[PDB]
């Protein structure tokens, strides 16, 4: 490469990183983070535990 | 797609045979791993002396 400082956009290095991933084959282990709340007591209410 | 292995530990004064009592196994571990596994083997510790 000919990478430059005086080299204008186009000519500059630029650093890439391409994210790959799997559709339904093995048992999924990289998953997104979970959320949430504040617990509360004695009041009718629906639950995700 | 997972190995499951329970364990347990107890106490024994008999000398040979398997004791006559009653025990269960909890719950040890489990390993989300994808192996059609068919045969096994085990470890000896031998003393190389
Ligand atoms: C079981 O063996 C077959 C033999 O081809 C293989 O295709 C399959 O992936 C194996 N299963 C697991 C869970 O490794």
């Amino acid at each position: 490469y000919g990478f430059q400082p005086t080299n204008g956009v186009g000519y500059q290095p630029y650093r890439v990183v391409v994210l790959s991933f799997e559709l339904l084959h093995a048992p999924a282990t990289v998953c997104g983070p979970k959320k949430s709340t504040n617990l509360v007591k004695n009041k009718c209410v629906n639950f995700n535990f | 797609g997972y190995f499951k292995i329970y364990s347990k530990h107890t106490p024994i004064n008999l000398v040979r045979d398997l004791p006559q009592g009653f025990s269960a196994l909890e719950p040890l571990v489990d390993l989300p791993i994808g192996i059609n596994i068919t045969r096994f083997q085990t470890l000896l510790a031998l003393h190389r002396s």
